């Protein structure tokens, strides 16, 4: 019996884990979301600099 | 005795399930691990890409002042 | 200090009517200490107080039992005073009480163990004033019954009111 | 730092050049100083906490933007003003996403567009609570996160739709969907494990059906009786089949009492449980 | 009674070494991408600093050209005990493991919008030297 | 390549230029350059170990930096700075953060106000001790996370909020603090298991209530027998509410010695039980 009672309270300790654990993924998921979209409209306002450093360079070089 | 079979029984049913519930979490953060890790592929894929495009931009700008 | 004007109300709640204390306000006085009310050049009483942020400020709160001893009624005007006991002369050593049913239907004739009586007489009514020919109600056991002191003794001379204390004897 | 007086410059500032004031180029130059001047001003809305005015202010700078030829920051200011009418006392919200999704989708961002497509149905249905148009949209997004090879996400809004469509009565349209989101889930053998919830319901939902068609999604399920996760779909499944098939409401709601003990029952089965369980007392009545 | 209740255990010990033993390998892909994942993000810091470090560099030239039952039953009891206890230290891990990439992609954002304002300004201060 | 070689040099490059040093042009250009500068010998502090140097280095440079018009990357280099005063033993490690966000703040950057205002909020207790002004970072900063729609993060800050509330007598403004974030928790299917422990805290947390605040809470949560997770919260709870409403000392300081077994209980929960075990032996023997 004491064998028992000893194993579920431990199971309830990965239980408590775990817990933490998926407050882990929703930081992750702020994170990666925004992030990943601010970053993706990097890109955007990037490639149109190249674009109009091509400008600067066919009247400069 | 009865009295612990049975204790044992109710306790054992309430010492899985309790994994059971536990098992869950596993099973969905598996598949958010899974899901996120999508939008890491996307990540390292315009990082690096991000640094192409930047790169063309300095390298033309330098050499539209010299 | 010397006396100040009040007003006698009741028990705010039957939680601090088997406490058998007089219930007042924090603006007033403090749980703990004795007051004397007076109601004549010649009547006077000793109570205990216990503070409960519901007791209106400038009043104090008598029970039914209380009442119905001390002459108290709903809406009078009484002088209460600070009364510091001498725990030297006033200190109850042996009391004997009138113990009675409060209620008659539920009065049965059964065994009642008076060492968990006088056990729990002390741990409810210490630190307390008790006066010769005073009425109260006795919660033993969820149980109702009424209280008549006869005679009282300090730790053998006879005290008009006494303070009971951890090692009292109570009969 | 004064918001009305940003309000303000912004106007006197916004309009196509002309005269002494165009003088040899402009255009673009302007309208865009202005956005950045609504957005200031939205900013110490939201700082006093006024939210509503925060969000119309993000609208105009928004649509001044799109007066400049820019459609990528720009939806992404709409999205700002949804995120304040949302957490405002307004409703406009749904409004603002529905312009930022037409840019989105428009410009070929599709990837975004669905990012935000399940959170406008998710609004259409924890606000709005207009369910008929939050279906159309879980599912629209989830063609395109289908299309953007990620399947998982895809599953995600198919989960929603299928799971609220039943809800709505569609029955036949939700087992087909948890049919299809159940083939394309064995793939994955990091999914297989959670695949029988959907047998479970594809198996639950009746539309009045009368044969064995559940019997049929429970006998194509593979259980593996040493494979104990499956207790909490199948096993339950035949007994309520039987249960259906032999007009007693007893077996039934009891076998749901007792399931209800190794398996607690979510809201979704509840409902649908108990409209099985009047589809047996009416039939027991007739 | 006895013989329902002890046997019905032992068949509900067996689900939780399952279950357990099943998620435990799904807990180690999750260590496994947490890993990769952890790489790729090493690889996205490289990008923050080298962007922020370049666009210096623009500005500057741009803004100058501006200017026996009961036995083995037990037995599973040790093994679900000793892989519970276990079940906590990956869950430890992989909790290290997220803390640490939180905090990286942190700085990631950060520098990110940094770096963003920045290249729309270029673009900006780029539109205005044609010519 | 010393320290304090740099440190020189940048104070001879920081100053406004005039006279016959300002020659034709000047500004910005000098002023970027000390910043640089003093960087680069905060960088060989931290080295070193000196830190105090290091930190005070970082706030030559971002100071210096505003005085160029550079805010963002500035308030940045604040950061650098309070984490080296945090990590070191000077103080300043407050001031640096709160000069940082009044930054993050003005410029529409709220995502990382909020970011920081934690970070504020933990440095206010862990450190200088003051709950009362932590509360009001922690709360402050989950209404911008809240805007942001990172309902999770807002969720992080709540918790920390109502946690330290209920230790600083203000019990209800916990439980309100609680039903809200346990509301505003059951959208989400993730989150259903963890919506207990909320519960559980609003049904202990007693601003000295008469009535039943907490027999009413319990009520309002679903629980049934084959419920494992529930065994540790309203389980539990209904048999503290009858040792409270008996002036049972002895049931209460019992019940919380059995569930001391399967759950052990945090320092707050501790703090709390003694609170409610003080609110019942001070009613009993009296």
């Amino acid at each position: 019996n004491r064998r028992l009672q000893q194993t579920q309270a431990q199971v309830d300790e990965v239980v408590d884990i775990m817990r933490v654990n998926v407050d882990k993924v929703l930081e992750r998921d702020q994170k990666l979301s925004e992030l990943d979209d601010r970053a993706d409209a990097l890109q955007a306002g990037a490639s149109q600099f190249e674009t109009s450093a091509a400008k600067l360079k066919r009247k400069y070089w | 005795a009865l009295s612990e079979i049975e204790t044992r029984h109710s306790e054992i049913i309430k010492l899985e399930n309790s994994i059971r519930e536990l098992h869950d979490m596993f099973m969905d953060m598996a598949m958010l691990v899974e899901s996120q890790g999508e939008m890491i592929d996307r990540i390292e894929y315009n990082v690096e890409h991000a640094v192409d495009y930047v790169e063309r931009a300095v390298s033309d700008t330098k050499k539209a002042v010299k | 200090m010397a006396g100040r004007s009040m007003q006698a109300a009741r028990c705010p709640t039957d939680e601090l009517s088997l406490s058998n204390c007089a219930v007042v306000s924090e603006k007033d006085y403090q749980s703990g200490q004795h007051v004397i009310v007076r109601t004549s050049p010649n009547h006077k009483y000793i109570f205990t107080l216990r503070t409960h942020p519901s007791v209106v400020p400038g009043s104090v709160a008598f029970s039914l039992p209380q009442r119905k001893w001390a002459g108290l009624s709903i809406g009078q005007e009484i002088e209460v005073a600070l009364y510091s006991f001498d725990k030297a002369k006033q200190c109850i050593g042996t009391m004997t009480i009138e113990i009675d049913f409060l209620q008659k239907k539920n009065i049965d004739s059964n065994p009642y163990d008076t060492d968990k009586m006088a056990a729990e007489f002390i741990q409810q009514f210490n630190n307390q004033a008790f006066s010769v020919g005073q009425q109260l109600v006795f919660s033993f056991n969820d149980k109702l019954f009424g209280l008549l002191v006869k005679d009282i003794e300090a730790m053998r001379q006879k005290i008009e009111v006494g303070l009971v204390v951890g090692n009292s004897q109570v009969a | 730092a004064e918001a009305m007086a940003l309000l303000a410059e912004a106007e006197r500032k916004v309009k196509n050049s002309q005269s002494f004031f165009s003088g040899l180029f402009g255009g673009s130059s302007k309208i865009e100083e202005a956005c950045e001047i609504y957005a200031r001003a939205a900013n110490m809305f939201k700082m006093a906490k006024n939210w509503s005015a925060a969000g119309n202010a993000f609208c105009q700078a928004a649509q001044l933007h799109l007066q400049l030829q820019s459609k990528h920051d720009a939806a992404t200011c709409f999205v700002d003003a949804g995120n304040a009418f949302k957490k405002a006392d307004p409703q406009e919200a749904i409004n603002c996403l529905m312009r930022a999704i037409e840019i989105y989708t428009d410009m070929g961002r599709f990837t975004i567009a669905a990012k935000h497509h399940i959170s406008i149905a998710e609004i259409y249905e924890t606000e709005l609570v207009d369910v008929e148009k939050a279906i159309a949209h879980y599912e629209q997004s989830a063609d395109y996160y289908k299309g953007e090879e990620s399947n998982s996400s895809a599953n995600k809004c198919l989960l929603k739709v299928a799971g609220y469509a039943a809800q709505l009565e569609q029955y036949q349209k939700a087992i087909d969907i948890y049919e299809q989101v159940g083939t394309s889930a064995m793939d994955s053998p990091l999914l297989k494990y959670s695949a029988k919830d959907y047998f479970f319901k594809a198996a639950l939902c009746h539309f009045c059906i009368d044969m064995l068609n559940a019997k049929l999604a429970v006998q194509k399920y593979e259980e593996l009786f040493p494979a104990f996760s499956d207790s909490r779909e199948c096993k339950l499944m035949k007994k309520l089949l039987e249960a259906h098939e032999e007009q007693n409401v007893d077996s039934y709601t009891e076998s749901v009492k007792e399931y209800d003990s190794i398996s607690r029952l979510d809201q979704w089965l509840t409902t649908m449980l108990l409209r099985i369980k009047k589809t047996i007392q009416g039939d027991e009545e007739d | 009674r006895a013989d329902q209740l002890a046997d019905e255990s032992l068949e509900s010990t067996r689900r939780m070494l399952q279950l357990v033993e099943e998620s435990k390998d799904a807990g180690i892909r999750t260590l496994v991408m947490l890993d990769e994942q952890g790489e790729q993000l090493d690889r996205v810091e490289e990008g923050m600093n080298h962007i922020n470090q370049d666009m210096k560099e623009a500005e500057k030239n741009l803004k100058d050209l501006g200017k026996a039952r009961e036995n083995e039953m037990d037995e599973n009891l040790e093994q679900v005990s000793g892989i519970i206890g276990n079940l906590r230290h990956m869950a430890l891990d992989m909790g290290n493991e997220i803390d640490t990439q939180n905090r990286q992609i942190d700085r990631i954002m950060e520098k990110a919008d940094s770096n963003k304002t920045r290249i729309d300004e270029a673009n900006q201060r780029a539109t205005k030297m044609l010519g």
